[PDB]
């Protein structure tokens, strides 16, 4: 860990006294963090979602901005992680909602037979298609996505 | 275990073998060539010809058998996906067979009518609650007699087989499958009689994708093209109906007249010879022609037939060539759309390049983050993956209109900065 | 180098005169018509040979005697069964032909194979003059366009 | 000069009504109201 530099030695040791000193001093990485650092991942997931949708209500604000930045390694690590969309669900602004983006289900999304159906799809409606059920077959083609990376992750 | 690894293998291994069988089709058609006349096989240096030859023939049948089974694997499910999904949502929101009762076309559709008594119908739309919801809602009102017409090694008889069934007339239905099942029946005529085996290479037609653009600007006008083509042979036909009628005795493939003269007073093999010749004449319909003695008929033969091949040389190659660089053009037309509207206007948006780049770089990260269009999709995975329940009433109430399917969720593509700026 | 060759050989000394291909550059236009598009050009050739192939695949397990070069018959009936000579001798009159591959055949006696014959090779000339001017005309002139 | 002929047939349908011709642009703005603009703001059979 010292050779990948990454820490504060204060809080290697930290991690260290923290993590096992075991069978001779030895640890292991998993039954250490993962059970519980993966859940307090998805929340400082969430915290980062929260701070973001913070700026993204409320921008321009340089405390803000400062707590931010001070916590961006985070907001550096979700962000495909993160889910975020725009709607309009009848609070009648333009109303953006942010969410999860599973990163198992981008690679599934990484199936590259995905990516070109998705091309297909995209000639599909750029050459024709009713501007009303656009969105309704895109969504159509989505579940269809869906349903194929079902396929594809139980291989 | 054997059965369902190689399952999920043909599942994981699949277009590479396809990939394969391209190529053991090129080595097919490497060697037959190589005949000679009872048939056999040459021999050069290479001492392996003909088992090697047996092995590999014998071994592509195998190879299209292979790709079958990892076709059956393949996108089936999204087949009967889409399939289970069209029936049950024109049950859900039309009820097709309640009231509707559609046409004789499509019996795609009318052959679902049996399977919606198959208890195991909605399996591959995961979507067990259309039947009930569709007993409640459309069947009540119309009856419990409605619901009943509804509702109403080991194991190999002791299941839901006309469900299967169905199943499998709905499979026969495709076109993909029927084409790569059309060539496995090449690979096992070929097993029978191994000469018309060469015969596979239909394949690469929908091998490399730019050979099917190739064939594409053939076929999609091709309605238009075959149907010309047809009409083409009738003026031809016609004409050869107008080049007989005066002119009857003339023209003769003929040693001079000692051998008996070829003119065609047979009006229909002489609409075969004119037709062939048209067909593959080059200069016209002149070249089997007499010397122009000058008859006050032949002023009139030699200029009626000099125009009229060459009236020949207007029409079907103007419907040649304007037809074929035509549809090479509309075939550019397409694609230049796309790259137009991909670099206007976003599906969520469709607003345009022009608000997104008074934010400089506004319309790089407008596509990359505000319609984003596998994130929206990502997030019906999320609504997938969630509870309503455990959904926000933000996402079950979208989730409420993707019960009503009314999309209104979903903007005029005006975004965050459009409701202030 | 050519030039060099020149040195040691004057007569492939003239070789050099691909150099106006990027010489006056309105001719570098033309080749660049030629090759800007020229992937799907000569991917597509190789495809319409491999047609012609297959066609002559196809162009010959029936037809097996017919068309000869030879002297009615007395000199020696030159007619392929080899496979290769052949494709050699079928892309060869399918290619410098003029009226398709119709030139070269048995005038119908009228065999109930030669009405097959016939209307099969008239159309699959026709067929060819479909499908490899359209490559032609069509991939140049949008290439100009 | 056929394909001309009706590709602007086929824009001028999609942009502006005979008795509207504005464009395909205030009635999005309007979301569907183009749809509906074509069946009922100008629904060309009914001022016939
Ligand atoms: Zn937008
Ligand atoms: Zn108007």
């Amino acid at each position: 860990m010292e050779s990948h530099k990454h820490y504060t030695q204060s809080e290697t040791e930290f991690l260290l006294s923290c993590a096992e000193t075991d069978e001779n001093e030895t640890l292991d990485y998993e039954e250490f963090v993962k059970r519980f650092h993966e859940p307090a991942k998805d929340i400082g997931f969430n915290v980062a979602v929260l701070l973001t949708n913070l700026s993204e209500h409320m921008p321009n604000d340089t405390r803000l901005q400062t707590f931010l930045e001070l916590a961006e390694s985070v907001l550096n690590y979700f962000q495909p992680f993160l889910g975020r969309i725009e709607i309009m669900g009848s609070a009648k602004r333009i109303e953006r909602v942010y969410f999860e983006i599973s990163e198992s289900s981008r690679t599934q999304w990484e199936k590259p037979q995905v990516k070109e159906s998705k091309r297909q799809f995209i000639f599909d409606v750029v050459n024709e298609g009713g501007e009303k059920e656009k969105m309704e077959l895109f969504v159509n083609f989505c579940e269809d996505t869906i349903f194929e990376m079902q396929l594809a992750a139980q291989i | 275990a054997y059965q369902q690894k190689l399952l999920n293998y043909f599942a994981r291994n699949f277009y590479n073998m396809r990939m394969l069988a391209l190529f053991v089709a090129f080595a097919i058609n490497f060697i037959l060539l190589f005949y000679k006349v009872v048939h056999y096989v040459l021999e050069e240096s290479s001492g392996y010809m003909e088992p090697t030859l047996r092995i590999l023939a014998i071994l592509h049948t195998v190879i299209s058998f292979f790709c079958i089974i990892g076709y059956y694997c393949l996108k089936v499910p999204l087949v009967i996906f889409k399939r289970e999904k069209e029936v049950a949502r024109k049950l859900e929101f039309d009820g097709l067979y309640i009231t509707e009762q559609p046409s004789e076309d499509d019996i795609k559709g009318q052959w679902d009518r049996l399977v919606i008594n198959t208890q195991s119908f909605p399996n591959n739309y995961w979507d067990k609650f259309v039947k009930r919801k569709v007993m409640d809602k459309y069947g009540e009102f119309y009856g419990r007699d409605r619901i009943s017409e509804l509702l109403g090694s080991a194991v190999l008889n002791s299941i839901d087989v006309k469900y299967q069934m169905w199943k499998l007339g709905v499979v026969f239905t495709d076109n993909s499958f029927l084409y790569l099942a059309w060539y496995m029946t090449m690979s096992v005529l070929g097993h029978y009689n191994n000469f018309f085996f060469a015969a596979h290479l239909l394949d690469i037609a929908m091998g490399f994708k730019t050979l099917r653009t190739i064939l594409s600007s053939v076929t999609h006008n091709g309605k238009q093209l075959v149907l010309t083509v047809g009409l083409l042979a009738v003026v031809v036909y016609l004409y050869t109906v107008v080049a007989f009628n005066f002119f009857r005795k003339f023209y003769n493939k003929s040693e001079d007249g000692d051998t008996p003269d070829m003119k065609c007073d047979d009006m229909l093999t002489c609409y075969m010879f004119h037709m062939y010749v048209g067909v593959r004449a080059g200069g016209g319909i002149g070249d089997e022609i007499e010397d122009p003695a000058g008859d006050e008929y032949e002023i009139y033969r030699i200029i009626f037939d000099i125009t009229f091949f060459f009236f020949v040389i207007v029409i079907l190659l103007a419907i040649i060539q304007g037809l074929i660089i035509d549809a090479f053009g509309e075939l550019r037309d397409q694609q230049e759309q796309v790259k137009e509207d991909m670099e206007t206007k976003c599906f969520i948006c469709g607003i345009g390049n022009d608000y997104f780049d008074t934010v400089p770089h506004g319309f790089e990260t407008h596509t990359l983050q505000e319609h984003n269009l596998a994130n929206y999709l990502f997030f019906l995975m999320y609504l997938i993956n969630k509870d309503e329940t455990e959904h926000t009433g933000q996402e079950s109430y979208v989730w409420k209109m993707y019960q009503e399917r009314c999309w209104e969720f979903f903007p005029a593509g005006d975004c965050f900065r459009k409701q202030y700026e």
